[PDB]
């Protein structure tokens, strides 16, 4: 339905604006790009589900996120892999391990502070009505 | 039937 | 006339069963009971005629339904009432708007599957004579 279809698009709004926020930080530019398969022929073989900001990007476009839950879901397996990925003690693996936690830290403290609970409780019944 | 919303 | 009786007892065993259905999903939980003249003492001044699904299920038990026709003017009623006393642009009446579209959606989508025309037509006809 038209409501339901509009509902959709405020949220898709929502989303590009969350993730164009931690595109342009500084911190996260590691995350923002897909891995190249050639610098880093072995990331293929280690992460199962690649995942990062572009990518993000062009599933909202394919409306393949009807929540924020959705959406937080692939944001947390950015952080996820990169703990995977990046698991020495050494300090150049430390930084980005707390680089990628402040990523999730960050999208889920935006959505904390600025998503209505009922705006995210209606994209979540109409979810479950599909 | 009618459970789909 | 005992065949009539009994045409109308099949109903309510019916309309029972439609409304426990509506009653037990989580969504419609607002609208299972009649709104508590305290926590709004302005709903009464601003909705004529109050409907509720406990509401419902007394006049089945009062005999007060004969169609099908007559229990939809109720979930219609309590539809139309939910939005017209909730019709603010803000998410928490939006959530409420849906839900009372649902409930009123899924009531019709019962019965346009369990249905038998011909049991409905029956019904209506006793109800002509009467
Ligand atoms: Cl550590
Ligand atoms: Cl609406």
């Amino acid at each position: 339905s038209m409501q339901e279809e509009d509902t959709f698009r405020e949220l898709r709004i929502f989303l590009r604006n969350v993730t164009h926020r931690l595109a342009i930080d500084k911190r996260f530019r590691v995350f923002t790009k897909p891995v190249d398969p050639d610098e880093v022929p072995d990331y293929v073989t280690v992460i199962k589900q690649p995942m990062d900001l572009s990518s993000v990007i062009s599933k909202i476009d394919l409306h393949k996120y009807l929540t924020v839950k959705d959406y937080l879901r692939d944001i947390d397996l950015i952080c996820s892999n990169a703990l995977e990925y990046n698991p020495d003690r050494d300090p150049g693996d430390r930084l980005i391990r707390h680089r990628a936690c402040a990523l999730r830290d960050t999208a889920y403290a935006i959505i904390k502070e600025e998503l209505d609970e009922d705006f995210e409780q209606l994209c979540e019944e109409i979810q479950e009505s599909r | 039937s009618t459970g789909g919303k």
